[PDB]
């Protein structure tokens, strides 16, 4: 019945201090008992903060926690940035209805040069439509940051329906990669005449577009 | 007052009786050889009698022959979804015999109707009686009838010359309904002097 | 859908005893009355026995009088046949079966009669002298006759194995235009055989891949001898 | 206790109706349980009619059921046959101590034109005679109609021990093919100047011959 | 050390029940305070309830109020979850979880709960209409163009399998160099399809023995496929 709000992301220079925002849309979180969690990509969550200046064991001196009251909120204060804990925080207390969970802040700290984007089609194979399946598929990968939105199209019209993107993952070089698959029907899929695999990554889209005929 | 009736009812708008503080002999009924088949699903024909009932829903209904098979569970047709549907768990029976020396005409006898067309097949004892048009394309045709929308009533002609594979027929199917009440509807106890 | 699935055949020596099953799906087993049918290869449909919905009246064939056990269970959703005392001729695929009407009758006959419409997978028994023994599976290569834009029949040849059944699909079902998988073949010495090929244009000379595929399961062997028209070599 | 007569091969082309005399000769069966039976050779059978004229689903609206009452028979009629109807077609029914079948049927579809009989053996391998075990394969293929007989002779002799003719198998090109085998003992082989595989098709004996001069 | 061990959920029916688990070691398990926490795939987490050392007390969320019956067995050293009406937002990875000890709080006004110090490993439910389906895989050969100084780009194709865990290895897990398996995608049709590759030396195709080792052990599937030169001939 209650949430707490912080950005989706927050991206910043290793040599800064960049803090998160714990506050509430009503009630009162002051003189209370808080924690705070993150979780990298992909894994189980680990814990944080709890009961503010409170650190746990295996985590270096670089965060710091602290709690206000005069805007109902907490602050998770971290110096130093290092691109190591590329991950999302939350929020968490036992609040006056319930114990309750915060929506989550991506971590980006700017290590590595930014690349352009690079995007290939991959059709359905070749021994797939004759069994009447059909699975699009678009590679992103080898991008810096990890922040990347894929959207469907066919014939310039936005497909909406059977979208589903993998969220991107760190790779050997420190890079990420992410998949984006389209569920569509070969009856569907060899109608279009084209299609199109957008990729907006900080700013810069560049676009590939191919036959569905290359598959005979 | 049921088998003997006086009036009959369509199957679109098959007419339900209810059966409450009596009792009720099924040994004229199944020891008849004037019936023509008495289907009976669910639990037993003849070694019921020592099981009693709260409630009974009787209900009536003309067909052809060729859809005695539909009157069933797990059957699918124009009657058996459009407009009567039987569980899997139906308990009951269901009795059909030859109704052309009663329901047939020279000219034919189009007074019973029923649903031809429905977007998606009824729930078990439920009864469909909307005269609703069926659009059967994409294109609306704002309730006039033409290329797109056909009636979804359809009559059946009974005639004195049509076949034992194409006579009219009457079908009656029962219910029975088992609440957490005392029984109502019994069956003639044994009696000895 | 309501369906049935038998299991429990195959195998067994002569003169024992066994339990059948047969799996229902889709409808209320305890509502209706069951059903045992054996159906023999080379022969027609030879039917067992019949039970009532309850389990109270049972109905048994003059044949085998007493010499098996039909028996049910309502909880488990399940059907039995305690059968015993094999010999020659009850090789037979056992099918289980929904009774159409439970007890319909004539007007001044009432029995607990017989209608199937749905039927079960089926589940065969075994019973015979020569044991389960191991194939020896040869190659069908094409003869030189057929080039030049026609039709080059190949495939693998299996012979002398024991029991049924067996499963042909070419390039291990990625294949289905032109399979046609002959009958088994019972010899006089007590063993099977069959053939197999696809129908293909001789353009795939040297150039398409063969590979036979044989499932004999209740054995469960196979070959994978690399199959090719045999080269015009003295 | 009781038994059902069928003729067991019955051709007729598929313009035209057949019919099937259920004679059970014994009692009577007027006023019991009827059922009738199809069956596709090799799989199970499909029921065709139960009580008289009743018809299953899926089943095409050609057949249709009689019962003779004053020969106390039944019959079935399917007007307006097809290829696709060759199966083999069983009587069922109950009287009220057990269940009893008919004789079975052979029904031919006399659609396509009969094929000549040409046949070819398959003589054993050396390497497996050291083990004092052959077998004599003879290829029985593309013949019409269906309806086919086998028989072996040594010298001239009839044979009957070992003697299997396996059932006729639709091909691809709409014709009939089987096979028959017989294992005997080399000093059967040996002793026998020659053998046959006399094939019966509608009439018309089609043979061929082996020799020892390719077992040696 | 401290770890939580995580098995049970999985594939069940709408409307069932299921008995989830968590075990851990390495501390006094009759003593802490435990914590349950699923995570719709997609969304952010959420918290699900609370029991105490004692086994006396028990507070609930709102969504399973009454739906819910959660116990530990101390004896056993075992927690266990009952989870009843499923839902089709239940699909979750549940996991199973861990306050900084027993209920304790400061300041007169206080109650018996804390924070989240561990968690677990992680348990996936699928509630859901769709069954069991083996994994098919294909052999995707590699173009043959990468040649003479170059990296080639080849894997294992796992799709139509249902459900997880499908594991996708290569020598049997020993090479680890250069796989990366892309996360599992919901298909349309309710199935999986997903992709995994390694980056491989272009020369070594053709000479090093090509096997990716496919392990699906709910449906008890293990396929060993060989990737081998493309026969793009006439
Ligand atoms: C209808 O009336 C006739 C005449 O008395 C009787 O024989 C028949 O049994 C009645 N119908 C039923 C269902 O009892």
């Amino acid at each position: 019945n209650f949430m707490l709000t912080q950005p989706h992301s927050v991206s910043e220079s290793p040599g800064k201090t960049v803090t998160i925002s714990c506050t509430r849309n009503s009630g009162s979180i002051a003189s209370n008992y808080v924690q705070w969690y993150q979780q990298r990509p992909g894994s189980a969550p680990t814990t944080v903060i709890y009961e503010d200046n409170q650190r746990p064991s295996g985590v270096p001196d670089r965060f710091s926690g602290s709690i206000d009251s005069s805007s109902n909120s907490a602050s998770l204060t971290i110096s130093g940035l290092k691109t190591e804990d590329e991950a999302d925080y939350y929020c968490h207390s036992y609040d006056s209805d319930n114990v309750v969970f915060g929506g989550g802040t991506k971590l980006t700290v700017l290590g590595q040069p930014k690349a352009a984007p690079s995007v290939t089609l991959f059709p359905p194979s070749s021994e797939e439509l004759q069994a009447n399946k059909a699975t699009l598929v678009c590679l992103i990968s080898d991008f810096y940051p990890g922040a990347v939105t894929v959207a469907w199209k066919a014939d310039s019209s936005p497909v909406k329906a059977g979208v589903e993107t993998t969220t991107p993952s760190k790779q050997s070089n420190n890079k990420y990669a992410a998949s984006s698959y389209l569920s569509l029907t070969p009856e569907q899929w060899k109608s279009h005449r084209s299609y199109s695999c957008q990729v907006t990554h900080e700013g810069s889209t560049v676009e590939k577009t191919v036959a569905p005929t290359e598959c005979s | 007052e049921v088998f003997n009736a006086t009036r009959f009812a369509s199957v679109y708008a098959w007419n339900r009786k209810r059966i409450s503080n009596c009792v009720a002999d099924y040994s004229v009924l199944y020891n008849s050889a004037s019936f023509s088949t008495f289907k009976c699903y669910g639990v037993s024909p003849t070694k019921l009698n020592d099981l009693c009932f709260t409630n009974v829903y009787a209900d009536s209904f003309v067909i052809r022959g060729d859809e005695v098979r539909q009157i069933a569970p797990g059957q699918t047709g124009k009657i058996a979804d459009y407009n009567y549907k039987l569980p899997d768990d139906f308990t009951g029976c269901v009795i059909a015999w030859n109704s052309n020396n009663l329901d047939s005409k020279v000219g034919g006898n189009y007074n019973y109707l029923y649903r031809l067309f429905r977007k998606s097949n009824l729930k078990p004892f439920e009864r469909d009686i909307s005269t609703e048009i069926y659009q059967a394309g994409s294109t609306p045709c704002n309730g006039v009838e033409g290329f797109n929308c056909y009636f979804p009533l359809q009559s059946y002609g009974f005639q004195p010359t049509n076949g034992v594979g194409y006579q009219p027929y009457r079908v009656v199917v029962l219910s029975f309904e088992l609440l957490h009440a005392p029984a109502t509807v019994c069956g003639p106890k044994k009696s000895t002097n | 859908q309501v369906q049935l699935v038998e299991s429990g055949g195959g195998v067994v020596q002569p003169g024992r005893s066994l339990r059948l099953s047969c799996a229902a799906s889709g409808f209320t087993f305890r509502s209706y009355g069951m059903h045992w049918v054996r159906q023999a290869p080379g022969k027609g449909l030879e039917w067992v026995a019949f039970i009532s919905y309850d389990g109270s009246d049972k109905y048994y064939a003059d044949s085998v009088k007493g010499r098996f056990t039909i028996s049910r269970d309502n909880s488990k959703n399940t059907l039995y046949l305690q059968m015993n005392s094999l010999r020659a001729e009850d090789t037979a695929v056992y099918y289980c079966a929904r009774d159409l009407s439970a007890g319909h009758c004539t007007g001044g006959v009432c029995y607990t009669a017989g209608g199937i419409d749905y039927w079960g997978q089926g589940t065969l028994v075994t019973v015979s002298s020569a044991s389960t023994k191991g194939p020896s599976v040869f190659p069908l290569a094409p003869s030189s006759k057929s080039t030049s834009g026609g039709t080059a029949a190949l495939g693998c040849l299996v012979k002398d194995y024991f029991p049924e059944p067996v499963t042909v699909s070419w390039n291990s079902g990625a294949l289905t235009s032109g399979v046609h998988t002959f009958p088994a073949v019972l010899q006089s010495s007590g063993l099977y055989s069959l053939s197999s090929v696809v129908t293909v244009p001789s353009s795939s000379l040297g150039t398409q891949t063969y590979i036979c595929n044989v499932n004999h399961k209740p054995s469960n062997t196979k070959v994978d001898k690399r199959v090719e028209p045999k080269s015009c070599d003295k």
